[PDB]
């Protein structure tokens, strides 16, 4: 019952959790708070290939961990379920995105928090739209994304829903006020001038990595947290782990030097969790073929699990300190 | 007569783009080379032969020149593959840097001058080629980015800058985990551990304009340290950089090597960078610069400016990721972005 | 009119290359230096430099420029790998291929042929892609292939995925006009889906799309190399229903490669004016070709790959395409260098045959 | 539904994507399948590099890269198999009962993963299942004889397998075949013991000299003629190292893939087999899944070839344009 | 001869730690050889419940140390001759009780000589036996101190019914009769490989471990200095052990169980100097290196630099420096 | 003692501690590079590592071959049941030649003296290289060792002719190797064989020079046309008949890429593993060899050690096949 908290007496799923189908009734009844949804889709990727294999590698990494986090006095066992991968045809991106949209809507309908582990960054477009529709036109949405790239291409090669377009599409959602949008970590030269122009035209208040360094990081992060969470009914949190310094995130689609180090992101996770809630969590652009001994996948897995544990600690959902190995 | 011409986002044929500034914007008709490198030059820049007359006809102010020679090497080969990893890694970026609001390509009229040829087994002749090629870039009116190859590169590199500086004075900055100051290595004066003594030998390079930054750990025989003590050349070890702060140290050092000089040679070994950020080395080392510090040092160098920047010892075959090649891209890009931002602030041209 | 204002009709292209690549003070200038050991330096045998396919001149894919150079072979990379039903990766093939040609001379002693000057090879670069848009990317490929054919050259097409023969054969069919076109498909997989999840033009439909062409007839089509069970029934039904000959790998092994291949080349060329030859790397045994999206055992052995390339060269084709090479899956050079030899032995055998007939390319 | 035979139409983890049936003899007999895949991730008999622990999982995943339809045979493998995939002492007894229960159902167990010592327990379970009045045959492919009477003082490690299996009372030595031995992983006591017992092994050198197939044909006949049940085991280091890197102990100078496929058809001519095992796959050493892909294609081709031999083919007139 | 300090002049095999001489594992031979440290390889991993690989750590560690000179320009110290290599303890492969006995005799024999054992292991359970050997060596009238770096507390009273596997190490080590808990330091614990009974047992015993969170919040060095003082003040012998998963995963991938959010290499180097300021240590161990997972030898290289810098810094603190007026021109 | 012929007995103790050792070829004893200590040790072969790659004009990596080669050979037993031969004690390992970096003249002299010393002992040097140019020096050492009144034979397997009279103006790089070796004064070109040449890393001047000198190389296409073994047998006969010493050299890019991926310059369409094994047996029937070399193994390109393992089996089967031909077999009656 609680034996998994202690030293042992002697499908591939996220955290070795149970599989529940993508069905709202089964999800509400299963008792979990999060629903892991794999999206092995990479046909919005304009860069090097590889992110299609991220959901499997991410899952395999998470099966190595215990569920109890002594730093938070929190047990993750039973807090998540795994709904498998969204079923999507190849060479038909429109249908694939509709499948993603219906999968995210079904999770949101159940009341659980989807954890969307992607192939490419364009899946965030559809996931964010699904949340925007889920809460409806009478609600306010917030959106915070971590990444080295603004992804503010109004169009790219004449197309409108590729990975470098994601933020340009997401900031057009009707119940997402731009003042409730945060983007943290932009740096280096994979940011063409029209992305900056479009950001200025729309009032996108991105926190560049340089901006973050100058402020000591955390005071500026706290201010953007406040913009995303104050006065909004739902919050979307997304990660491209090329926001991290290349040394701790080599296995990503477009790795970037001069970013966040692991202890800094762990602090940011705790700052986010103080708001006591999040509506969707995504992670995209992990690229196992470029990884170094699974370093990027393991960093990603550690951030997601600490985020779950930190939210539970904030909610008071900790375990009884009096439990003993019995 | 040579013309400086490039196609934005590389591809010609029926879907070629032609906008004068298309290279700093999201591609319009296609994906460019962000996924498939095609026939990529450094930065997508025009190719220009290392020929003083062609370089000057193009009006190029920065020449990228690869020196892949890796057989002046006392550790292990591999750096001959660096320049290919570098050129391929620049397809992952635009030539526009939003952190400086600079179009690197058109600001400097960058050209890719190809590779310096090598004579395998013949360190003497291969270094002579490097001096002859570097000289063509300098005489063409350009400042130079030299990409190694092993750290024997500053021997012919600084000789070419020294000759070009004539009766003026040259400074010499060496950034490295290793002191690289063997008077000789098994009797050989010109291996990749002698950049600094060979620079001090130059008639117009004086000890008071020389400096070494970044050293630590014990791949550093005593004669390499004795060289700096005996000639009074300032060494700033990585522990000192950490204790006092990179900016304070770097600014002091750039002031020293540039004081009363007419030109500056800046050689930068990738193993000055911590092994966590730079595994693709012949001799990767812990206790080094962190990723954000590398970019900081490149910006600081760009503020002061050098005549030749060389970056050596990258071995991409040792790295299953892109982190090492993309680190070297940012070393060069942030140098140039900061250099351009400074020049434009000063009302000066490159 | 933008086209006219931007083009340079009166600036003629010149077919010019430096033997062993490097210019500057140590440039070599001998007319034949590229077929001899390098003299002043190492060329690109260790460090690739700015290498094109075979070190050949770059020529934009422009019919007038190609004809001005007198190029008779265009190398054109088509890295598009998002018409792909298995997994991406073939977008990296062409770069590994070009880099691997620095490990060879353009001279083949087995045929006594200087490939480069015999054909006036040019590297036409890469076909651009529109990510996520298979339809538009294939329209680009056909238009680029058309420029090479209209320039008077035969074409080596180097892929990403096996959607390539769809625009490839489309371009050759259009160029062939009222003549007749043959179509040879060498593959572990039958690649004959009528559609895949409603899509007619993925990399599993090269053969049905070729048969749809107005001047490509079933009697001039053939498939060689198939085996194993990544072969849904409808792919096999296509060949039965349309009476298109299939030579499976077990049949090639039993009857002998030479007999089977010569018979098949006679069939696909009988009464035709042109031939499209598409060659998937997974026809090669996985032991020799691990760097593929769908690598397969029970395939051609290394010496047999070179034999088949030689036999193709004796007969000749107008377009040869080689697809699905994924160099990032291979820690060695075996896969990229296998694809170099597919092309080099084809061209070497082709030149030896033309010269033997007293014909020029 | 037959839709699984064809390219998927628009709109809209087990071995061969087959159904799971519990490891229970009555449930297996009623499910309609002919094979029961059993993963046995046991590596406590392995004396070499580790990795065979992960073989059952990677084998399953590789088989999902293939369709169930074999155009070479007009055979559909869909529904012919189901998946039953799962302190050295009790574990071997658990393996014994797992094999006994599948055999009790009448299905053909396909025993995957783990080190070669598992064949001892599966062969013992089969020998007990048929009883003392029947005759058993045994065929194994491998580079190693595994004829150690004892090894490091033990008697049930991987190098002891053939010494144990050939002691079964209903295994006449003339009904035993071992094919592929070569190179230096064969100590003299393994050869001496083979001589003592009359083990008629076919070394790789012997196979090459005979053109392979005539010798394979004779050893097949010795295993299948006059026997009521036949056990077939694979260590894919029988294959040339170039075509099977991901194995525990790879060896140059072995069978080509095309030679094994032909051997598979030769075995399939006999119209039946009682147990199929494969051991010593080592996925951590694999490149592009080469060993796992070869193993998958051999086992599935054997199933497909056996079905064709039995006449168990599909209606070749079915077309994709019939799906509703 | 001093030629090993300098670049080789012109015209001019055994795999050992720092290219040092081999001396047999014999107390009399070790005392007479003149070294201060005796390196002992212990390729034993049968206390490991995680991914395999630490069995090959001693050889890869030895090979990495041969990439470096013995001279440390940062300290003006020559490590040449300061250590010798005693080889490996013979691992019989199926008798953990017997293997631990051989390890116990090996450490007692080194300690009897007066040299400092540098014990390079397989899994962390090796520390149980080494720490017990030191405790028995100093006897019941002496005080022992103990410091360990690692991401895991290893405070399982029992694990899978066993009491001496790697996750049990600290639970056994803190039972030693002459190791007061106030002289015990554990630095770096973080993340989820620390079940509740490891924290419950640590609280029951008063183990004041410095979690990574604690370290970061304190700026690292002020808290490390306090734990150094607890381990070294008033103790007769000190045991220092490393699991390099204390380091951030980015800088030590080749370890048995890598963990994000750990120490930077520059932080561990300063800590090494802080330890060396106390001017002595009785036993040094490093366990759980896992070379099969390493990239460019990163973890092995980091471990070698930490250990050699510790030796160099201890020599500098002791004044055991070389004549800095020596020049390469003196060899000719 | 003969327990190494049989399954390990195990349950053995008393070793207590294992002295630090050296990675050695075939787990064999280390003997210094000294002719008398070599003559007295009882071995027939002396493995010599040459981690030298400064003659390499291609991709780097062969410097690490001697280490990886040694490590592969340590996995195998010494008894080969196909030949009934025990390799234990038949070889020793002399370590690597000590060579300075960026000083190829001195490095080659160190190699020359090393090969001369092993030959002086009467043992057969097995020279495992970095790059192909080390064969120039090794073959010259044999030519000097036998002197001008004796006749030398030379056979090399490789995909490349290496007949560059000069390369980048240099005369002793790897692609020059055969052009230098065919200049040796007691090596008649009629006693020289080169087998396996194929594909385009063979420029026209290598062909011209071969024809000018009468080098009858057996191209891979020639071998295929002959069914391989009939042509190999004739070249074996040219190299061994009437010669006093025979030099046998391997670039394993003679092998099909599938079975030798990890080499400096891998080549499709070559020999398969079972074919090289028969060729090895054909060679051993001549009952002797004076020097064995292997160069251009390249571990950074290998696939699961495939090429290094192929080379190891070729070399060990050659020793085993020579011993069987010599009658140096094991007593069949030996038992545990
Ligand atoms: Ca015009
Ligand atoms: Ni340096
Ligand atoms: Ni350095
Ligand atoms: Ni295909
Ligand atoms: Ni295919």
């Amino acid at each position: 019952s609680y034996a998994h908290l202690f030293s042992p007496l002697g499908l591939i799923t996220f955290l070795r959790s149970a599989h529940v189908p993508l069905n709202a009734e089964a999800l509400k009844a299963c008792g979990a708070k999060y629903a892991f949804v794999g999206v092995p889709f990479d046909e919005g990727n304009i860069g090097k290939p590889g992110s299609e294999d991220a959901p499997r590698e991410f899952r395999l990494i998470t099966q190595e961990y215990f569920s109890y986090w002594f730093e938070y006095n929190v047990d993750l066992h039973g807090k998540a379920v795994d709904c498998g991968d969204v079923s999507m045809p190849k060479v038909s991106p429109e249908v694939a995105h509709e499948r993603i949209y219906r999968a995210v809507r079904e999770v949101l309908k159940s009341g659980l928090i989807p954890i969307i582990c992607g192939g490419d960054r364009s899946i965030s477009i559809t996931a964010a739209r699904a949340l925007s529709d889920h809460i409806g036109p009478q609600k306010k949405m917030g959106y915070m994304h971590f990444g080295a790239q603004l992804d503010m291409a109004d169009s790219w090669a004449g197309e409108r829903n590729l990975a470098p377009c994601a933020m340009a599409r997401i900031t057009e959602l009707p119940n997402l006020d731009i003042r409730n949008v945060a983007h943290l970590g932009a740096r280096n030269a994979m940011n063409p001038k029209d992305h900056i122009d479009l950001s200025k035209e729309r009032g996108l208040q991105y926190d560049s990595m340089f901006d973050l360094f100058d402020a000591g990081i955390y005071p500026l992060v706290e201010r953007s947290i406040d913009r995303v969470w104050s006065g909004t009914d739902a919050q979307y949190l997304g990660f491209n782990f090329n926001v991290m310094d290349s040394s701790t995130a080599p296995g990503v689609t477009s790795t970037e030097p001069g970013g966040l180090e692991s202890r800094e992101m762990m602090r940011i996770v705790d700052m986010i969790a103080k708001r006591g809630g999040v509506s969707v969590i995504d992670l995209t652009e992990l690229c196992p073929i470029f990884d170094i001994s699974g370093t990027a996948a393991r960093l990603a897995a550690c951030v997601i699990m600490r985020l779950m544990a930190s939210l539970a600690a904030q909610d008071g959902d900790v375990i009884d300190d009096k439990l003993r190995r019995t | 007569t040579a013309k400086w011409q490039f196609t934005p986002h590389q591809h010609r044929g029926p879907a070629e783009q032609f906008g004068e500034n298309d290279h700093i914007y999201s591609p319009k008709l296609h994906n460019g080379s962000f996924k498939s490198r095609g026939l990529a030059t450094f930065m997508g820049a025009p190719y220009c032969p290392p020929d003083r007359h062609k370089i000057r006809e193009m009006g190029a102010k920065i020449c990228f020149l690869a020196v892949p020679w890796d057989q002046g090497q006392i550790v292990r080969a591999g750096a001959s593959q660096g320049a290919a990893g570098l050129r391929d890694a620049t397809t992952q970026y635009f030539p526009y840097m939003f952190e400086y609001d600079v179009d690197l390509l058109s600001f400097f009229r960058v050209v890719d001058c190809g590779d310096v040829p090598t004579v395998p087994g013949n360190n003497i002749k291969s270094q002579e080629y490097t001096a002859d090629y570097v000289t063509e870039c300098l005489e063409g009116g350009a400042k130079v980015i030299l990409f190694g190859g092993d750290h024997s590169l500053p021997i012919p590199g600084a000789k070419a800058l020294s000759r070009f500086t004539g009766s003026g004075k040259m400074g010499y900055l060496h950034v490295d985990c290793h002191l690289d100051a063997g008077p000789d290595w098994a009797g050989n004066l010109i291996t990749n551990c002698s950049g600094a003594p060979r620079a001090l030998d130059l008639p117009n390079c004086n000890a008071r304009n020389m400096a070494h930054m970044g050293s630590r750990n014990s791949l550093n025989p005593k004669d390499w340290w004795d060289f700096y003590v005996d000639n009074e050349i300032r060494v700033v070890t990585m522990p000192e950089m950490i204790e006092r702060g990179l900016e304070v140290c770097a600014n002091e050092i750039f002031e020293r090597v540039k004081k009363d000089t007419d030109s500056l040679y800046f050689t930068w070994d990738t193993d000055s960078i911590d092994i966590s950020c730079m595994p693709a080395n012949s001799a990767p080392e812990c206790y080094g610069l962190k990723g954000r510090e590398v970019i900081q040092l490149a910006r600081i160098a760009g503020r002061h400016g050098c005549d030749i920047l060389d970056i050596v010892e990258l071995c991409p075959d040792f790295d299953p990721s892109q982190i090492s090649v993309k680190m070297t891209v940012n070393m060069i890009y942030h140098y140039l972005g900061s250099r351009a931002q400074t020049l434009r602030q000063q009302g000066k041209q490159p």
